[PDB]
């Protein structure tokens, strides 16, 4: 029951006017598929994903590294009431996904900041795509965009995509992490410290069907700039429609984690489909619980129609797993009886209410098998349709669902989860106090644990940049999504029994060379306090994110440490489209390197770009 | 922005006003009968041998038996219908014929003077701007095929806007290279050869590529009401012989090089209609002239 | 009779035009590359190499630095290639030998059975021989594919390589050191559509052994495939070395394909090979042509045209799908056309979808009379006999590169200097068998607490001077290893105890026709042997003492039939534990007793 | 090496492939025949004191007598001919009129179908191909006379190949100051303004001399077999009547100025011999077309 008005491009089918494909032709050899409904590619597509999953993170690995990981966080000298131990079973657990979790959403954000670099540096020519090829598909434009610019990854089918993959963005699988670890020990009402160490030593059952119900969304900034330039007057609105993405997607990203450490099971996204399918009478009915979400869809397809609603995730305590419908597409049966198949999407929920759109506009065009194929294609694989038409209506519906003008609002809604979240916390935490008592309640329900952003958290940092024999780690400081007081450490970890490793900070003007000697135990490097807006202040200037590099001999390893004062720190208002293109930043300067093995003992600490000619960022002139 | 026309649509001098009531279009279309009979007697006289046929044919067209010492000029038709064509042509130049004179002539045969119950295809191409951004240069040649050389010095591709008018039904353009072409607001489609369209559309924007210079080949045809005794070879040899014979010599007029330029600039002016009415009478005065003159040579 | 759903459910499927087909085979060659090679392993050993490289005795102008990203980047590439290339090798030369051993079976064998397909031939053959591998299927040749033979994934390679480090008018050491850790971005864009191809002996032994009628004929087809394929993957390594953009292959279709009036096409560009092809498929007919790679002077892909098979329109309009083939262009070429002979009876979806699964995945199509064709069109194109003149186009394709390389450095030279021109565009990484090149070998043999690791010594593409070197890493402090060299009058012993550094064994000298003179007798091929106890890690380096050795002439199939070489000498081992002094040193096998190659006796 | 063609050459669409047979090529020799009688009785009239003839010319042309206030169209035989005319020129276009109207149409006058009487000189000029060096320049503008542009801005001369097809009979070379051309592994002649050449002779190689540009203008005529009845300036004005009516309107069908043109690019092409058969009948059909609507104008 809800008309947008958009203007959409006509959709001319591969089926024909019969709206059936002739057998053994092109057509039918190129027609989507159907992934989820079909057990053989369902059951395949999850064994690459633990194949890649396994490859890039190995479990042994992972066991191992748990005792290093727990003494560094320990003398990370932290109050007493914001000290996370690895001991703990479940704390070690949330830490695994967390870190998982936060690395691939750091990656992406690091690649934003290039991406929005090499906008700025070619602005001219951009503005000359932007303005001149006004009727083009936003495909085809977007391909001149990544062409111009001379980024790298400049595909933008899925196979490119994929191919060009870092090992850290891969989406963490749920059930994978959960292996091996006892769940369900009991210690009878004893209070003595060896039944505690045991009480310790495992996990609830809950949190074994949380982790095997868990899949994470990582949107990588090439498929993010199809949306942006539907609609795009200039160079700068472009880039304040990449923000306002990207500051959305971090905002369901910290939602997503607060639903593991809340104390409750995450509801399954799965679909229905008939006992026995007859010819021409067939329903399919799709239930999408996105975990990385504030909103859920239902699409059901009935024959011809396509009918769709958006319900809140939030307050649905009551027998059920729906709230409120927030946005209404038509009628939505979910008590049909069938099969029940389950799926975890890898798409967002605006990416999928975006194809839903299109789809309706466009459901007499194609046919009911197109529906379908590219419906579930786009959910479970993250495949765009191949129709060039109705890929670029998704696009144009995504836009409008992302900007301010949407029919939907997002600030509201992840706030009210966000006050749902936690006063859930406190319920379970209550009624467990109760029951068992408030040393176990405090094993199994951990209040450290309140965000990806809040939390205490690691990032393992991988460098492929070696200068005269340093190896080069980059960390990207912010942006935050929080106000207060942060801090930031350093680890590094040499063959050699005695090491130089510096670290230098960019700003927007200057940047800070320091020099550390400690190794194996964290080294605090840098203080901040950011203020309402997300904005600090460094060293007299405006920031909303600076540049951290490590520059290290015969590393093994580079971690950062980052921790808040207080815990539970508040949230900042997300960003949108309008305040991001009020006041305006430079992040050029964060490609700047230094060399340390020429460094000298005279320029270290903070100096501007002008006490230096151009070029040699590393030697002060004299 | 620099802007180019087709040489022959600049400044279309007026048209006579005089000879263009009912009788005087049925002395047109009898002159043109007759001439055409006279020019069929005189090659019957070649044939058999004898002057007897041709005589007779002169009679009927000058109102008067040959002498062998004169000089067969047309009798006082011939003068009339040469003075007619000097007035058609600009409003400068003077009526001398009397009325009784053309309804006298006019009774020589019976013909109507429908002169809008037929059509003629006309071939000059009208191209009435095209606007061209700096560092282009747009040279406009021809008017029967109208080339368009353009070349981009330029850092990028130009957008060159055409305007063919709205007279014109038909356009054909060809080009040296694909290029493309669309209309004011349309997605540019792939290179293509060549291009059909309707001048009625609107302006259509070429996009110039940086490099080799593009040359595009113009064709046009537009649609006259003009009578069914029209014939267009013999009007184009018509208007030849009446600008040798100096017919056109009047102050403050344009001269063209065929009479398909002739009416179709006089189309693109204000009060078009009008002007192709009695451009059209002209031709078929053109057409009688040129019969009597190839049959009476002077 | 059949319902006919049967038959729908085994026909052949695009797998390029699917993008649902597309996805899921590149995330399997992905994982299939990270799992052999790890971007951290290789990162983190670049300091080890490095190293290695430097204390190789090398003059100036023909040392490599890895401390430069694009000498590193070149090198792991390199590596990548030749060790599956030489894996390949020493697996044919293995195939060689049991096959001389059976010449009778193998004769009766190609002579009583005609009438049975390519594949049975194959596979008689196979079993008789007793080879290690005995299935020429697509599946049992992948089940039974090593570590080294995966082919290089290139965006793996290229991943999370800085891009575009901008100095400006600094000729300070500390710039330059941080111009150097970068690269350029026309390394990026030429990794990202670098994909290798490399055949195995199964694949071959079907067109080689599909009109052979002796062994030695057999033999000889052999030899002469893998001589093409050799000279073509040298050929791949060089065009990524010079400055230049290498073209990738894609697949033109439809905007909005009709049902009834569907069109293809595909243009191949192999980047192993001097060769081209171009394929249209309208109706139920198909057009070839192929064209040289080479050339290309105006802003065309596509060089002169040297073998037709009708008209192609490369200028049709519509979507553009990209894909890297796994397939040679004679394979491709064989392919195109045995379709083009069957095009009559096969419709369409078979038409496509055995093109598109052989070009993507290396399937030989189902039917047994395509497979006959195609496998008797390779071996014509592989024979002297072929449309092709191949030496004519692999030389042609060397000078082009060459040219390239110039032209592409003296400009970079008038636009910077030359310190950043070298930097960008290396001259000590021509071809991959003429530069300076390592082997980790790996090993699963143990003789009494002794490690053995294998290694080919040749064949040759190139002549000149030639040294060979050897870096053993052992977790113990102290150890001897030895390294034997196998000839056919005899064996060659030495014992060395220095650890953790290069050490040359091995000077060589080869002339034009690519054969050497190893103590009195000619000899094309030698195999190395090096035996350690608990060793980590054991790498062969291979250098020519003059930078760009100038190339030996492919050996066609009458160079290969008329000087025989015994390889059956290359199978006998030695029990290092068991040396003595006076068995270390070059002797031949009528001194030693039958059986013991150890001692002397 | 660059390659330059002629714009009206390429891509020349499929013609239709209906009524071409003996019973249709009657029927469009008999429209051609009664719609030149329609014009000279109408002529006729319009010179007398009745209508007479006129009535009794429109009378067999139409089968219904004329009446005032009525549009006179042309009646069946006007619709037969503009449907006919849309399927041969593509072969997207449908095929509606019966065979047996076309017969019954066919018989109102008595003239054979014979479309190889004689033979009509058509004059444009194909240039199929001109290949020319890396470092000059060509550039080919015109149909009916087609202007080459030629500069040459490398260090010394470079030699141009000129290939006019097998199809066209004769071919005139005028360039705009003397030059040379002679066929391939042949000896050069003096500069000389004007060359004949007979395009079967084979390739011809132009010497381009460092400087001035040189333009080069080629006429070339070409003879197609047409029935006696084929008057050039009658189909030329047809062809673009029917152009402007939108006949000619369908999908996938390439666009050409005059029928000469049209002709000499399907002559061209594979098949060319079947295919100006076909075009051939359509011309003869626009002859009729321009007759039928001068003298029986409709909106």
């Amino acid at each position: 029951a809800y008309s947008s008005g958009l203007s959409q491009n006509s959709i001319i089918s591969l089926t024909g006017n019969d709206r059936t494909v002739a057998d053994g032709t092109f057509n039918s050899m190129i027609m989507p598929r159907a992934v989820i409904a079909n057990e053989r590619e369902h059951f395949m597509k999850t064994r690459i994903d633990k194949i890649e999953h396994d490859l890039n993170r190995s479990a042994k690995q992972e066991m191992m590294d748990r005792q290093s990981l727990a003494e560094d966080y320990n003398a990370l000298n932290l109050a007493v009431g914001q000290e996370i131990k690895l001991d703990i079973a479940t704390q070690h657990q949330l830490n695994r996904l967390g870190s998982a979790m936060y690395k691939a959403d750091h990656e992406r954000e690091t690649e934003l900041t290039d991406l929005i670099n090499r906008i700025r540096e070619n602005e001219v020519t951009v503005n000359g795509i932007l303005e001149n090829q006004k009727a083009i598909t936003a495909a085809e434009r977007a391909d001149l965009l990544l062409e111009v610019v001379a980024s790298t990854a400049k595909s933008v089918s899925a196979a490119g995509r994929a191919a060009a993959d870092g090992s850290g963005v891969v989406p963490v699988f749920g059930p994978s992490v959960a292996n091996g670890i006892k769940v369900g020990i009991d210690i009878a009402d004893s209070v003595a410290e060896a039944a505690i160490a045991v009480k310790e030593s495992g996990i609830i059952t809950q949190l074994n069907d949380v982790y095997h119900a868990f899949q994470s969304v990582h949107v990588a900034p090439n498929d993010v700039i199809k949306p942006a330039a539907v609609v795009a007057g200039t160079s700068t609105e472009l880039i304040g429609n990449l923000q306002a993405i990207y500051s959305r997607l971090r905002s369901h990203s910290d939602i997503g984690f607060k639903k593991a450490t809340v104390g409750d099971v995450i509801p399954n996204s799965y679909m229905i489909k008939p006992v026995n399918s007859t010819e021409y009478a067939s329903w399919q009915l799709y239930v999408i619980h996105p975990v990385q979400g504030s909103l859920g869809l239902v699409v059901q397809l009935m024959g011809d129609a396509l009918t769709y609603n958006v319900f809140a995730q939030y307050g649905n305590t009551s027998a059920s797993e729906f709230g409120k419908t927030v946005l209404t597409g038509g009628a939505t049966n979910t008590a049909l009886e069938g099969t029940k198949v389950k799926f975890q999407t890898k798409v967002t929920a605006q990416q999928a209410l975006a194809l839903t759109m299109a789809l309706k506009d466009a459901a007499s065009m194609l046919s009911q098998g197109e529906l379908i194929g590219y419906f579930e294609q786009y959910i479970n694989l993250a495949l765009e349709p191949d129709n060039l038409s109705l890929q670029d209506n998704m696009h144009k519906y995504h836009h409008l669902l992302t900007s301010q003008n949407s029919p939907i609002d997002w600030n509201y809604h992840d706030e009210e989860m966000h006050k749902w979240l936690d006063s859930r916390k406190t319920t379970n935490y209550d009624a467990m106090q109760k029951k068992d008592g408030t040393v176990i309640a405090d094993i199994h329900i951990p209040k450290v644990f309140n965000d990806l952003r809040n939390t205490t958290l690691h990032c393992k940092l991988e460098g492929k940049q070696t200068i005269a024999g340093y190896t080069v780690y980059e960390y990207l400081i912010g942006p935050w999504a929080h106000y207060g007081d942060i801090d930031y450490s350093v680890v590094v970890d040499t063959l050699n029994e005695e090491t130089k490793w510096y670290c230098e900070v960019i700003g927007i003007d200057g940047h800070l060379l320091i020099e550390k000697s400690v190794q194996h135990k964290p080294e605090k490097i840098l203080e901040l306090t950011v203020n309402d807006s997300g904005v600090t202040s460094f060293n007299g200037r405006n920031h909303d994110r600076l540049k951290l590099k490590v520059y290290v001999k015969d590393s093994l390893s580079v971690k950062v440490f980052r921790n808040w004062i207080g815990i539970n720190a508040p949230r900042v208002k997300t960003k949108m489209f309008n305040d991001h293109i009020g006041v305006k930043y430079d992040y050029s300067h964060f490609d700047k390197n230094i060399s340390p093995a020429h460094l000298t003992l005279t320029d270290l600490g903070w100096h501007t770009w002008d006490q230096y000619n151009a070029g040699n960022w590393t030697n002060i002139k004299p | 922005a620099n802007r180019a026309t087709s040489a022959f649509l600049d400044n279309p001098h007026p048209v006579g006003v005089n000879y263009v009531d009912e009788g005087s279009r049925q002395f047109v279309a009898v002159a043109e009968l007759l001439a055409s009979k006279l020019i069929d007697s005189s090659r019957e006289s070649d044939e058999s041998n004898s002057d007897v046929p041709f005589v007779q044919a002169y009679s009927k067209f000058a109102d008067d038996n040959p002498r062998h010492l004169r000089v067969k000029t047309g009798g006082k038709m011939a003068n009339a219908l040469t003075n007619v064509i000097r007035s058609y042509y600009s409003i400068n130049a003077p009526a001398i014929v009397p009325q009784v004179e053309i309804d006298r002539l006019a009774s020589k045969a019976t013909v109507s003077g429908d002169m809008y119950n037929s059509y003629a295809i006309f071939n000059s191409v009208p191209i009435v701007e095209v606007l061209s951004p700096a560092r282009t240069t747009v040279s406009i040649v021809g008017s029967d095929r109208a080339d368009v050389t353009m070349l981009n010095t330029g850092a990028g591709a130009a957008n060159i806007t055409f305007n063919f008018g709205q007279i014109a039904e038909t356009v054909i353009l060809k080009g040296s290279v694909p290029f493309q072409l669309a209309r004011l607001n349309q997605p540019m489609p792939a290179a293509r050869f060549t291009y059909k369209l309707r001048p009625l559309d609107g302006p259509f924007i070429v996009v110039l590529p940086v490099g080799n210079p593009l040359v595009i080949s113009a064709t046009a045809a537009t649609r006259i009401q003009v009578p069914l005794a029209f014939n267009k070879a013999l009007v184009e040899s018509g208007f030849q012989t009446a600008m040798n014979d100096g017919l056109f010599d009047i102050q403050n007029v344009n001269y063209y090089s065929s009479f398909d330029e002739f009416i179709i600039s006089q189309y693109h002016a204000q009060d078009g209609i009008n002007r192709v009415s009695t451009c059209v009478i002209l031709g078929l005065a053109l057409q009688a002239y040129d019969q009597m003159r190839r049959a009476l040579p002077v």
